[PDB]
């Protein structure tokens, strides 16, 4: 927009006595001082422009309740904004602030303040003057400390300080008894204040990517917690039965910490959670009976730990829908796996399995089975009953042949057999109606392909690189999968 | 969650 077009918009706003002025997304460099005549405005939108300064005449808009300055190049604000005694929402995200503008601390009518993605380094004590703040966002700045005066914001409900450099929280934070959403992800927190337990309305606590080595015992008093994310810290234990007290917990993440065991407390601590993430720790066992009360537990991730076997009652996890045990030291899957009738995803990558239990074929709803990077020397005939299976990953195992029953996997679309010892594929491969991707690359003993492979009418991706295939015409295999399938098709019994 | 500006916040606990 040119200066004249902006003035035309102001004049239209005046003539129509409009209470809303939207000048966003116009590449405006200068806001003309003529804005002073629009005293009836309650909402002024100027986001996504090129403003490097705001005219002091904006202070004449005494009726303003919303001022959005997002995505400009502002470094300051005129002191005349003192006169906006009714301002409720101020958005200064995506500017060039090295500080909270001095005048903002005097806008004590504010209930919503967005400072996200600037270069602010300090939160002055004067923050106490904004006692009506219910939503405060200082996400993605350079703040290294919060003043104790933050505890005077007793109406604070949502506080987002994600992506800063905080090492501690002032204990006075416990005076914000209304806080229900607290995001502290990606800071440098060494600990949490014991007063944190005062936040009895806290429902979401984001703490991923910090430096916590322990959780305060008083966190058990935040009984409204539904989402607790402790990913990537330095925690090895949880205080006595902390989880048992979180009666609304829906999902818990302990991944990327220092746990050698499950937190002590028994099955009472998992009675409500829907998903449990413990990947990338050093847990050496799943306790017997810890899920006996986990009636809604649907997703368990134990990837990259120290499991050498599964618990005796493994077969009782009838509500489990997604289970990840990759990168452990499992040498066998118990036959009791047949009890996981709700399991749809099973990840067993990078273990020490040489064979699979017969009970695997009872997982009637299993859709994804990842077995790459094991030592599998064969597949059980029971796999024929995995009728819901869509993806089967067997990359880098020791398979030489496939069970003929594999032809009953009519829902299978992805079959990854790369880096195996296959000598041939069963003729029943032709009944894989929905097969789309067949990876056979790096099978140095695979000298043939069955003509029935031409019957897979949805096959569009196949890799045979580094497969001998010496039983097929050399010029055929030299042409790649397109000529190979063509040969099997028009040279076979099914043309 | 998506804030009024359309940006996401509280990712990790939403």
């Amino acid at each position: 927009s040119s200066n004249a077009e902006v003035i035309k918009e102001l004049n239209k706003c005046r003539e129509e006595n409009s209470m809303r002025l939207d000048l966003s997304k116009r590449s405006i460099h200068i806001l003309p001082s003529s804005i002073k005549e629009l005293t009836q405005l309650t909402e002024l939108y100027l986001y996504s422009n090129k403003l490097q300064s705001l005219p002091a005449e904006v202070g004449c808009l005494v009726n303003l309740m919303t001022l959005a300055l997002s995505e400009n190049s502002l470094t300051s604000l005129p002191d005349s904004l003192d006169n906006l005694k009714k301002l409720r929402m101020l958005d200064l995200r995506h500017n060039k602030l090295r500080e909270i503008p001095s005048v903002v601390y005097r806008l004590d009518s504010l209930t919503t303040l967005y400072l996200r993605f600037n270069r602010i380094t300090t939160v002055e004590k004067d923050i106490k003057n904004l006692s009506k703040l219910s939503m405060l966002s200082i996400r993605e700045n350079k703040i290294k400390q919060l003043p104790a005066e933050i505890g005077e914001l007793c109406n604070l409900i949502t506080l987002d300080v994600a992506h800063n450099q905080l090492e501690h929280l002032p204990k006075e934070i416990g005076n914000c008894t209304q806080i229900t959403n607290l995001d502290l992800q990606h800071n440098e927190l060494l600990d949490l204040p014991d007063t944190i337990g005062n936040l009895s309305s806290l429902s979401r606590l984001g703490l991923r990517y910090n430096r916590l080595s322990a959780i305060p015992r008083s966190l058990a008093k935040c009984s409204a917690l539904e989402e607790l994310n402790l990913e990537n810290n330095n925690i090895s234990t949880l205080p006595e039965s902390l989880l048992s007290s979180l009666v609304k917990l829906n999902s818990l993440t302990l991944a990327r910490n220092c746990f050698q065991l499950y937190p002590v407390g028994g099955p009472s601590q998992f009675s409500t959670i829907y998903s449990l993430n413990m990947e990338h720790n050093r847990i050496n066992k799943i306790p017997f009976g810890i899920f006996s009360r986990a009636k809604v537990l649907s997703k368990l991730n134990m990837k990259d730990n120290q499991l050498t076997s599964l618990p005796l009652d493994f077969g009782t996890w009838t509500s489990m829908v997604e289970l990840n045990l990759a990168t452990n030291q499992l040498t066998k899957i118990p036959e009791d796996v047949s009890g996981l009738v709700s399991l749809e995803v099973l990840i067993l990558s990078n273990n020490l399995l040489k064979k699979l239990p017969h009970g695997l074929g009872n997982l009637r709803k299993l859709r994804e089975l990842d077995l790459e990077e094991n030592k599998l020397e064969s597949l059980p005939n029971e796999i024929a009953y995995l009728k819901d299976l869509q993806k089967l990953v067997l990359t880098n195992n020791q398979l030489t042949t496939l069970p003929r029953g594999i032809g009953h996997l009519t829902n299978l679309t992805h079959l990854g057999l790369g880096e195996n010892l296959l000598t041939h594929l069963p003729e029943e491969i032709g009944t894989l109606e929905n097969l789309e991707e067949l990876y056979l690359n790096d099978n140095p003993n695979l000298h043939s392909l069955p003509f029935e492979l031409a019957l897979c009418s949805k096959l569009s991706i196949m890799s045979i690189e580094n497969c001998p295939l010496s039983h097929l015409p050399p010029q055929i295999v030299a042409g790649g999968p397109s000529f190979i399938i063509q040969f099997l098709k028009m040279q076979g019994p099914y043309r | 969650f998506k804030d009024w500006y359309g940006e996401i916040w509280f990712d990790g606990v939403c």
